């Protein structure tokens, strides 16, 4: 037993399991009731209906409300979404012990310990039925999964079992046309206190204080007010059924049916919850868990986990499986037992599951593995880790026990374990707990053979015949000789192809996939550890990682192909289909599509006019189509994408041609771009281009500096007035010298105020009548010799070249 | 109602109902709700109704306030017209007699920028055109500013109505009370006019002339506001090495620091900076000014150096005030640190000859004689004066206070050679009585180094080789020491030869001689007898034996950087220690996309199915630190939808109370229990809410010493150097590179990062990542590191041990 979940809240008068979800309901002694999300751990509702206790709850799951009955003497309906009541009804004129909703319409159903259980129409003005009988306290009304028939357990020793469509109950006999009930001595002795008689229910255990079903039986157990449970047909009122189960050493406030396991619940108001077995009818074993007393006691009607009120709270405890191993054929899910029986196949992103006949499991599992081929199915009976037990075979597309006993499909025959291993219809079994061979001599191998064994290893569960006592340890096919062991880190988990020839195993970032023996194909690549991934044989391997189902690759191409609503783990892939099964299991399937594998398959192949197509909004994203698409030096995915002006700059510098540059640097609104694209444009040689950016970025001086390198004369004086006003002495400053004659820079420097350099650069040209004018303008003395000369000549011949280099020659590819 | 945000519908029937007090009351309980923020316009017919017209100002007064928070906003009782529920009949409440009906209706019309008021807030300033108070016509140029701020910039708002529509800024200036709404905007001629007014200025009215129009040509002309510019305008006119002496600044400066010792240190550096600006080497700074308050002179009565003895300190005021007073010793005079620090750490070194300076706590005494003696180290001048204060420390004659003394000066002799002979014979004295190892270590190296200089030695040693007290670390050092300096050169009864028996015999020899040595086996395990044994090559003298090793200094030692010496005085290190410095089914396909730097999850969502998802909403979330910068906004998922919607992320946020996995994205549509479905798009990690800090060494080292680190993992792919994937991958789980713990040579050299973050997490995050890189012939494992990691309680110290190995993801629909 595990605890998934135990809050103290305490005296917990009524608990309640939700049939449509796996929600509680307690109704407590302090007049507090709540609503549990218990697997979630989340505090749903909680309300305070009534000062006293609040004996009974239930949930109205028809349309999405709970159901409460207090020792208001009401039954209360409330909303969990909305936190609001939604109506209210009189129930009766005494403590409400448990209330019960029907299906039929908005009508409620609450038990009293005023002796009659009601059932009240909201939706008309009419109080449709009352159900009378009792003579002392129904201490509990419980449905069953269909809503034409209830039980309530009652402390006048009987259990009565109601119609609620009906008056009271519902009978007449085909034999007579009168009234079922008798008042006098007839073939049994009773009173006159029902209209009619269906079917009264011995409950005698000085009187029982509550019933319940098994989801699957009609067979019901009550507790009652001494120390005994009795198990009771309801659905014949028979008394050579009934047996009493001893244990309990106080009143037993219920007893009900363990939907999951051959065992039957019950707990008492003495201080313990005692588990009885249910092919013996007596007690098994006792636990104390020291809470006190147990008022309440509730079976999953959804067969999740099971749960038990106690005076300090409750518990939702758990008897249930984790991480089962499984494999998928075409269209079939073969896994190892969970809770709600078989199910499995279908859906695609609903929680609802629906069954197919797929069952690798029929029996207790002590193995449940696939052929290689995938043709049949072994499945390892009668437990034990002994030297034998049963192992039954079935076939694989559709399976039974056996399928026919007359036909060598579905037999039978000893050992302690058998499990299929390749060569593609062979098995390897354990029936002296060493490692023996089967053949049957040709198809699928189902008989039991005893020569070749070994002494290492210990039987168990597998595919290949896994075996443990320090590894998982792969057994060969007709040698007794360990094929290899493997050992890694894992996540609960061992993940086939779908052939069992084949592993995958998990590692430290994602899965591998591996083939027989333990080698590596490859790696899956993603970050962290997957859940479950399969690979369909090889090539398309698609794998769950979270809550969506995405292909890790297929022909190079990378998707997440779709998410489902809900966190799975993939069953595996057998054809186009993946399929899948959760915890719980619930399955979800899903086609592999041809929306992003088309694309990428077609963009690989370099065609961009098949992609046009492609591009759909079921695979459009971000960067996929619209911006991966400028991920190429030499563009060509580039040349298809350009539509952000950002992927437009970006495919300019990989040409090299920039004038798409300029336009695109021009659309990111942005100086930077027109600077660094302009350099790059000196790079594919012409200045022209460079010009005109570093004009506009404002680099004057830059092109100053350029411009007689460039070979320009006329475009060298542009920059040198729009540096000039700047007083960028290391721009306007330049030209001057670049040019043959110093002029330029006499005025610039004269504006400046620098008189001085002024007259010094003149003078030396030979512009002394400039140089003059500064020093008459300003301070005079233009005698003095620096460490430069002061009028030595200047002369320079500019620029040679008669084409510049803006004028540089290109033909570009 | 301090916070109550369901109540609107009390308020309603509060708000009419008669009774006056009653309608104030609701009025001021909606103005306190809204506020806050909470729920208000459903009141809006009745809010508005009673209080319209009236001249009665407190629910008229409420109205107004109402209208300036929410007015637009609320529309029941208002809907939109140019002379609203908020000014229709508030055109009386402008043009009441009672000024403060008008002034407050003036006040709240103009000061909304909305333009369904435009009309009505324009010739709102009639209200306040007369001035009945100060108030009143501040309250005008006030609001003649926040009409010409709403849209009238022009015509509408600039001239006078009757005498004010951007005109009192004016007026103001020349009226008998100031307060200029022309900050910026505003007429030039109220600017101008505003100048005239700092000479006829009223006080709180100069403040709002002086924020627009500041600098004066005068001293002043008076009033706090002239007195605030002023200090500003003085540290123009002198900027020159600080303020000095503070001028102005001094009033709000003590404020600054109210928390008590601080003012009083910051008050002392401030002192000690002013007083002269000194040569400025190695703690000698003192800026500011250098003649302003001398230093030094003979005829200077009471002196200046009264205010320095202040600064020379001990704890002589409180320790805050005492750390920045020793430095501030040092700062004024010294050579550099040195003078000032050794007559400082004379009065702090122990000493017979105040015992308010000793102390029989060992380290603290050793420190202290540590700190004088490193700077005779430092600078020569102190050697002098160390070596008889040293003998002072010694006179204390407790066996420890000896002890102490000792082990220090023998250091000093290692660098000071054949100088401090002196010395020997005072330092026997103190070598009897002896309970410590300390003692007898020191006295033994004196002793030993000088025997040329004495020749007491057999009758000194003697008697403490046949003593007791604690002798393991005493065999080191007398093991290198005791023979030294000339080979017979003294004779008491055991001449200079007696000595190297005796030093060979207390190393790890035997011998009669001293009558025994106290014990012969060695301090700690590495450093045995025999490098000495072997030794004494030449019977103690200086050669290449013992006395060379003893007369000479183990690698460089100068200054005070720690090279035999302790950095200034051994109380100030502290202090400078401790300072680390830190500095309803859905599908889903997604990838993040990043186009002009905006970071987007790309989601596509999609029906396959033919069934009704209508009612579709895109949400993204916000779980924890992660956070949606805009959700997906399209009304898609509709039958056969394939949409691409954009819900834009952010990593960094505040925790929320749902779910903390990896990303929730919620779709919405058809379905009544299940209305809301969770489903994902792809991985994002727990890691994201770790938070990036970043470390030094002292704060690294401090963590170390604070907690365990022992934990240790080597990750693959750590191959690389610090730089490379380790970083990369380190950022991810919001961590960083920073400084070494390495020790790199021929032989070490693996690469060490400290590492730090601060984790929302309740723990910090540090870990050192050593890459095992072979720059050895047997490397641990080779190229691989092992991350040594913590957390505050390592439970993020496993994210940084996996998250170093490898990280990437990708996809290409």
């Amino acid at each position: 037993m595990l605890t998934k979940f135990e809050t103290k809240s305490a005296r917990v008068k009524g608990l309640s399991f939700h049939p449509k979800r796996p929600w509680i309901l307690t109704s407590l002694h302090n007049g507090v009731i709540q609503l549990w999300d218990y697997r979630m751990c989340t505090l749903i509702d909680k309300f305070d209906e009534h000062d006293g206790p609040v004996r009974g709850i239930d949930f109205h799951k028809q349309q999405p409300l709970f159901v409460s009955g207090g020792d208001d003497y009401k039954i209360k309906v409330w909303n969990y979404k909305l936190r609001r009541c939604l109506f209210t009804l009189l129930g009766h004129l005494d403590y409400i012990r448990t209330t019960f909703f029907h299906h039929e319409y908005p009508w409620i159903l609450s038990a009293s310990d005023d002796q009659t259980i009601r059932v009240w129409n909201w939706q008309s003005r009419t109080c449709v039925c009352v159900l009378t009988g009792h003579n002392h306290y129904v201490m509990c009304a419980q449905f069953h999964p269909s809503e034409d028939l209830v039980v309530s357990a009652s402390l006048d020793q009987t259990v009565r079992v109601w119609d609620i469509s009906g008056l009271r109950k519902k009978n007449l006999s085909p034999g007579a046309v009168e009234s079922d009930v008798r008042g006098i001595t007839g073939v049994d002795l009773f009173g006159t206190t029902d209209a009619v008689v269906k079917h009264v229910l011995e409950g005698h255990d000085r009187g029982v204080n509550w019933a319940a079903f098994h989801p699957t039986m009609p067979l019901i157990v009550s507790g009652a007010d001494d120390r005994q449970v009795k198990i009771w047909r309801m659905n014949e009122s028979k008394a050579w059924e009934v047996d009493t189960c001893r244990g309990h050493y106080n009143n037993v406030s219920c007893a009900v049916f363990h939907p999951r396991q051959e065992l039957i619940l019950s707990n008492s108001e003495d201080k313990s919850i005692r588990v009885w077995d249910m092919s013996k009818r007596t007690g098994v074993q006792t636990f104390r868990r020291d809470h006190d007393r147990f008022w309440v006691l509730a079976a999953h009607p959804n067969l999740n986990l099971f749960a038990a009120g106690h005076d300090g709270g409750m518990i939702v405890f758990k008897l249930e499986r984790e991480r089962p191993a499984y494999a998928v054929h075409g269209n079939m899910l073969h896994y190892v037992k969970d809770r709600f029986l078989r199910q499995l196949d279908f859906n695609s992103s609903k929680d609802v599951a629906v069954m197919q006949l797929r069952s690798g499991s029929k029996f207790p599992v002590f193995n449940m593995s696939y052929n290689p081929a995938e043709n049949a199915v072994l499945l390892c009976t009668r437990a034990s880790n002994l030297e034998n037990s049963t192992y039954d075979l079935y076939t694989i597309p559709k399976d039974a026990d056996s399928q026919n006993p007359d036909a060598p499909e579905g037999k039978r025959s000893s050992g302690l374990t058998a499990v299929w291993v390749a060569r593609n219809r062979f098995a390897v079994l354990d029936r002296m707990h060493s490692l023996l061979i089967k053949n049957l001599k040709n198809e699928i191998t189902k008989k039991i053979q005893v020569p070749n064994c070994d002494e290492i290893f210990y039987a168990g569960t597998g595919n290949l015949l896994l075996r443990d006592a320090d590894s998982i340890t792969l057994f060969d096919v007709q040698q007794k000789r360990t094929l290899a062991s493997v050992k890694i880190s894992k996540v609960k988990y061992v993940i086939w192809s779908a052939d069992m020839s084949h592993v995958a195993l998990l590692a430290k970032h994602a899965i591998v996939i591996c083939n027989r023996k333990l080698d590596a194909l490859c790696n899956i690549h993603e970050n962290i550890r997957v859940k479950s991934g399969a690979w369909d044989e090889s090539g398309v391997f698609i794998y769950t990682t979270s809550n969506h189902i995405k292909y890790a690759v297929t022909t190079g191409d990378h998707g997440i192909i779709r998410t489902l609503d809900l966190p799975i783990y993939v069953t595996r892939v057998k054809g186009n289909n993946v399929y899948c099964l959760d915890r719980e299991c619930r399955p979800r399937v899903l086609t592999i599509d041809p929306t992003e594998f088309k694309f990428k398959l077609a963009l690989i192949n370099r065609k961009y006019d098949e992609v046009l197509h492609m591009v759909r909004n079921a695979k459009l994203v971000g960067q996929s189509i619209i911006a991966y698409l400028q991920k190429k030096g030499y563009p060509e995915v580039a040349l298809h994408f350009v539509k952000d002006e950002k992927t437009r700059f970006s495919l300019a510098l990989e040409c090299g041609n920039i004038e798409i540059a300029l336009e695109a640097a021009k659309a990111l609104d942005d100086k930077n771009c027109w600077e660094k694209l302009g350099e790059v444009a000196l790079l594919q040689g012409n200045h022209q281009i460079v010009e005109m950016c570093y004009q506009r970025t404002k680099n004057f001086d830059k092109l100053s500096f350029l411009y007689l390198i460039t070979g320009n004369l006329e475009k060298l004086r542009k920059m040198m007035k729009i540096a000039e006003i700047r007083k960028d002495m290391s721009g306007h400053y330049q030209n001057a010298l670049y040019l043959g004659d110093v002029s330029e820079r006499v005025r610039i420097l004269k504006n400046c105020g620098q008189k001085s350099l002024a007259y010094l650069s003149a003078a030396t040209h030979g512009l002394d009548e400039e140089a003059e004018s500064l020093k008459e303008t300003f301070d005079p003395e233009k005698e003095t010799i620096p460490d430069i000369d002061p009028n030595a000549k200047l002369l320079q011949p500019p620029a040679p070249i008669m084409p510049l280099d803006t004028n540089w020659p290109l033909l570009t590819v | 109602m301090d916070s109550e945000p369901p109540s609107e519908i009390s308020l309603k029937n509060d708000l009419e109902k008669g009774d006056v007090k009653s309608k104030t009351e609701a009025l001021k309980k909606v103005i306190i709700m809204i506020l806050n923020g909470e729920k208000l316009p459903g009141l809006l017919m009745t809010i508005i109704r009673f209080v319209l017209p009236l001249q009665d100002h407190t629910i008229k007064k409420l109205l107004l306030v109402f209208w300036e928070i929410v007015p637009k906003t609320t529309p029941d009782g208002r809907l939109l017209h140019e002379m609203i529920l908020v000014c229709d009949a508030y055109r009386k409440d402008l043009q009441h007699p009672n000024e403060f009906i008008r002034g407050s209706t003036l006040r709240f019309l103009c000061k909304l920028k909305e333009a369904e008021l435009l009309e009505p807030l324009m010739p709102a300033i009639r209200a306040c055109l007369e001035h009945r108070h100060s108030y009143v016509r501040r309250n005008a140029v006030l609001a003649i500013y926040t009409i010409y701020r709403n849209f009238e910039h022009l015509i509408p708002d600039a001239p006078e109505l009757i005498h004010d529509f951007l005109v009192n800024e004016k007026d103001a200036s020349c009226k008998r009370n100031a307060f200029m709404m022309l900050i910026h905007a505003d007429q030039d001629r109220a600017l101008d006019y505003l100048s005239t007014c700092i000479d006829q200025v009223q006080t709180f009215g100069d403040i709002l002339q002086l924020v627009i129009v500041e600098l004066i040509y005068k001293v002043c002309h008076a009033n706090p506001s002239e007195r605030a510019r002023f200090i500003r305008c003085i540290y123009n006119l002198l900027q020159s090495s600080s303020p000095a002496v503070k001028y102005e600044a001094a009033g709000t400066l003590v404020t600054l620091s109210s928390a008590p010792t601080a003012i009083k240190a910051a008050a002392q550096c401030y002192i000690d900076l002013i007083i002269k600006e000194s040569d400025n080497n190695v703690k000698l700074i003192v800026l500011d000014r250098l003649v302003e308050l001398k230093e030094h002179p003979a005829h200077e009565r009471v002196l200046q150096d009264l205010v320095m003895d202040i600064l020379r300190v001990l704890s002589t005021p409180d320790l805050e005030v005492r750390k920045k007073t020793l430095q501030l010793a040092l700062d004024l005079v010294s050579s550099r640190n040195v003078e000032e620090l050794v007559i400082v750490l004379k009065k702090e070194v122990i000493k017979t000859n105040n015992v308010s300076e000793h102390e029989d706590t060992d380290k603290y005494r050793q420190l202290l004689v540590r700190t004088l003696h490193s700077c005779s180290v430092r600078f020569p001048d102190m050697a002098a004066n160390v070596i008889p204060v040293l003998m002072e420390f010694l006179s204390d004659s407790n066996e420890a206070a000896a002890a102490d003394v000792l082990e220090f000066v023998r250091e000093a002799i290692q660098r000071f050679d054949n100088l401090r002979m002196l010395i020997v014979e005072k330092m026997l004295e103190v070598f009897h009585a002896i309970k410590s190892v300390k003692i007898y270590r020191g006295a033994l190296w004196i002793l030993g180094e000088y025997c040329s200089t004495k020749e007491d030695i057999q009758s000194v040693m003697t008697e403490v080789r046949r003593s007791l007290g604690e002798i393991p670390i005493v065999e080191s050092e007398i093991k290198k020491e005791a023979g030294e300096l000339k080979p017979e050169e003294e004779i008491t009864v055991g001449p200079v030869q007696k000595l190297v028996t005796e030093m060979g015999t207390y190393a790890t020899q035997s011998a009669l001689s001293s009558s025994r040595p106290t014990k012969k086996e060695e301090d700690r395990p590495p450093l045995r007898g025999f490098l000495l044994d072997g030794d004494f090559f030449v019977a103690a003298s200086l050669a290449t034996t013992l006395t060379k090793i003893a007369l000479r200094y183990v690698a460089l030692v100068q200054e005070k950087k720690k090279q035999n010496s302790f950095v200034a005085e051994a109380m100030l290190l502290m202090a400078t220690i401790l300072h680390l410095g830190k500095s309803d089914p859905v599908y889903a396909e997604a990838y993040v996309h990043v186009n002009q730097y905006d970071i987007v999850l790309d989601v596509l969502v999609v029906n396959q199915t033919s069934d009704t998802l209508q009612n579709c909403t895109l949400e993204l979330a916000t779980l924890g630190d992660l956070k949606l910068v805009e959700k997906p906004s399209p009304l898609t998922l509709a039958p056969h939808d394939f949409a691409n919607i954009k819900a834009n992320v952010k990593v960094a946020s505040t925790e929320n109370g749902i779910i903390f996995g990896n990303i929730v994205y919620d779709v919405s549509g058809a379905a009544s229990d299940r209305n809301c479905v969770v489903l994902s798009d792809i991985h994002i990690d727990i890691m994201d809410y770790i938070q990036p800090a970043t470390c030094t060494d002292a704060e690294f080292r401090q963590m170390w010493a604070e907690f365990e680190w022992e934990n240790k993992v080597t990750v693959n792919t750590n191959m690389t150097d610090l730089n490379d994937y380790l970083q990369h991958i380190l950022k991810s789980t919001n961590m960083k590179c920073l400084t070494p713990e390495k020790a790199l040579s021929g032989y070490c050299g693996f690469m060490a990062a400290n590492l730090y973050a601060r984790s929302i997490f309740g723990e910090d995050a540090l870990a050192n990542v050593s890459i095992e890189k072979p720059v050895h012939q047997g490397p641990d494992a080779a190229v691989t590191g092992h991350i040594r990691i913590r957390a505050k309680s390592q439970g993020m110290a496993l994210s940084l041990g996996d998250k170093i190995n490898l990280s990437q993801k990708k996809t290409s629909l």
